[PDB]
């Protein structure tokens, strides 16, 4: 037998419930043997692995490691098993704005949906400030403790970024992908993680992804209808893009944003920074350091603790 | 902890290995034949020289817990090495570091065939030591590089190209040659590298007006005391080594 010191065996946590149960799998919740301090356990997926240990997991776990935030999710340690299998183990979460929001039960404050802006943008700040994309901004990668602080979670799919670069195009759920990747783009930043960052604001009062496309074709047609039609003089250099013209965008349409939600939304504040954030050419589109500093965030009712979940 | 990786003169004297009878001396070269293999190995497989560090480190840390009487470094060092390039981004094939390692330790030797039992075992075995790699450094595998710490000293001195490339080498020597990384922090070795080639090179660095010595600027810990003590003792072991010296020796 093997000496250990600094990999603990999970046993020391003990299972509750298959809270994942997802495609994703498999997070569960557990409790400390000891303590009773609640966790959640995600298994490495060792099933199509034939380099080893996985370079992907590799990336998430130096990642988690780096990233130490108030709205970034924690990783507490990572466990062995003792056969043989590998797990990371994260402060639990009791929410997820998933969740929360497709709950009919559930209702927001103009002043709390405010305050989960602020956090989720404020940790974008951290993350990006960090050289860090997330790649997967999404409703139900959005956490929230049993004390109103919001975390953003899932970095299986996140990756450094710097300084012409030559990333992975097919990042990001389909729904909450931007414009850039779907037009081709491999030379791409920050700004990809806050359009999503803006689908998922809008979310807040429609309590449903606003762009639910079926392809890529598809989803870029739902955008068009809402943020009018690529266009170079909208986005300058769109048209370098090889697929601008080899995918035929529409050519009526017009930016609908803060019609099509002016319904939902109401406040005026509210609508100007979600139509900054779903902004088209990722150049124009605002940052999270702006975004922060928007009037939304400085107007009455100012933002607010989060209460009733 | 920060302090985690970092050991007394005391502690590595009461190294897993010692505990299993290993002298001070045989340990020392365990480790510097591991990190020759290393750079072998990772010379032919056509990685950084980044990576064969971050895994003579890995290397180093690895056995501050574990024996060489029980892993072997012919052993670990492929493992390591297939490691660090995963993580510093350059992976290599496990089939590829399998069979360069092979070529190394065995020369003459041939290739079993892939196919085979026995061949089927060393990969699986590889897998394995990955495993116990990983966990005896508790999944912490970001290293702190040392090379950037030596250019910004370089710069900060105003160095020559000549000077600089001294600096490198007396740094890249001492991973092989020391375990200075298990005891001082990347910045303070970096110090030591740089003093070593000026006193090599017979460069004097200037007091600074404020009757300052460049290194402060560096590292607060850092004293001339401290310096003298490291770079004696990187030099012994160099004039040790057959040509390495030879590589920075005015030859003019
Ligand atoms: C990428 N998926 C995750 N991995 C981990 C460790 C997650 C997590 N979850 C909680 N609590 C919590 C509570 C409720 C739910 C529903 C969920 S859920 O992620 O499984 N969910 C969202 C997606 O659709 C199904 C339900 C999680 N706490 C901490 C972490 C972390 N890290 S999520």
């Amino acid at each position: 037998s093997v000496e250990c010191p600094f990999c603990d065996e999970v046993s020391k946590y003990e299972k509750l419930a298959k809270i994942g149960q997802g495609t994703f799998g498999e997070v569960f919740k557990a409790r400390h043997r000891k303590t009773g301090q609640k966790v959640a356990l995600k298994k490495v997926l060792m099933e199509n692995e034939k380099e080893g240990f996985p370079i992907t997991a590799l990336r998430e776990i130096k990642i988690l490691q780096l990233l130490k935030h108030e709205n970034v999710v924690n990783l507490i340690e990572i466990c062995r098993t003792k056969a043989g299998s590998i797990y990371l183990v994260f402060d639990f979460c009791e929410h997820d704005l998933a969740g929360l929001l497709s709950n009919v039960l559930v209702k927001f404050t103009l002043s709390e949906i405010k305050r989960v802006m602020q956090m989720l943008l404020n940790g974008l700040y951290y993350i990006h400030r960090n050289k860090i994309l997330h790649r997967d901004m999404k409703a139900a990668n959005v956490l929230i403790t049993r004390d109103g602080v919001l975390k953003l979670a899932d970095f299986g799919l996140a990756r450094a970024f710097s300084l012409p670069n030559r990333y992975t195009n097919r990042v990001v759920t389909l729904w909450y992908r931007p414009p850039e990747l779907l037009l081709g783009e491999r030379d791409y930043g920050p700004p990809i993680d806050l359009w999503g960052a803006g689908c998922i604001m809008a979310e807040m009062w429609t309590r449903s992804p606003i762009m639910q496309g079926n392809t890529e074709q598809h989803q870029l047609a739902l955008i068009s209808q809402l943020c009018g039609s690529i266009t170079p003089e909208v986005w300058p250099n769109v048209d370098n893009y090889e697929l601008y013209e080899k995918l035929e965008l529409v050519k009526g349409q017009k930016r609908k944003v803060k019609d099509r939600l002016k319904a939902y939304v109401r406040d005026p504040y509210a609508l100007d920074l979600i139509d900054k954030l779903l902004v088209l050419d990722p150049a124009q589109r605002i940052d999270s350091d702006d975004a922060l500093n928007h009037d939304f965030f400085w107007s009455d009712p100012m933002p607010s603790d989060l209460k009733g979940m | 902890n920060n302090k985690r990786w970092y050991f007394t003169r005391e502690q590595l004297e009461n190294s897993p290995s010692r505990r299993f009878g290993v002298d001070p001396d045989k340990e020392l070269s365990y480790r510097q034949q591991a990190a020759n293999l290393l750079q072998d190995m990772g010379q032919r497989l056509n990685v950084s020289q980044l990576t064969i560090n971050t895994a003579i480190v890995y290397m180093h840390r690895f056995y501050m817990i574990q024996s060489f009487t029980r892993f072997p470094g012919n052993s670990v060092a492929p493992a390591a090495l297939f490691l660090a390039a995963k993580v510093e981004g350059q992976p290599k094939k496990l089939e590829h570091v399998i069979k360069v390692a092979h070529t190394c330790l065995h020369p003459q030797e041939s290739l079993p065939d892939t196919r085979s039992e026995a061949y089927l075992q060393q990969v699986q075995d590889l897998v394995i030591l990955e495993s116990i790699i990983l966990q005896t450094l508790g999944f912490e595998l970001t290293i702190d590089h040392p090379h950037t710490h030596v250019v910004k000293c370089t710069q900060l001195v105003r160095a020559s190209k000549d000077l600089a490339q001294t600096s490198y080498f007396m740094a890249t020597n001492s991973l092989h040659l020391t375990t200075f990384s298990l005891q001082y922090t990347p910045p303070v070795v970096a110090c030591v590298c740089i003093h070593l080639a000026c006193k090599w090179s017979n460069w004097e660095i200037p007091v600074s007006t404020d009757g300052k010595h460049w290194w402060e600027y560096v590292d607060a810990t850092v004293t001339l005391e401290l310096l003298d003590e490291l770079t004696h003792e990187l030099l012994q072991i160099l004039e040790k080594t057959p040509n390495r010296l030879k590589r920075i020796w005015n030859w003019r």
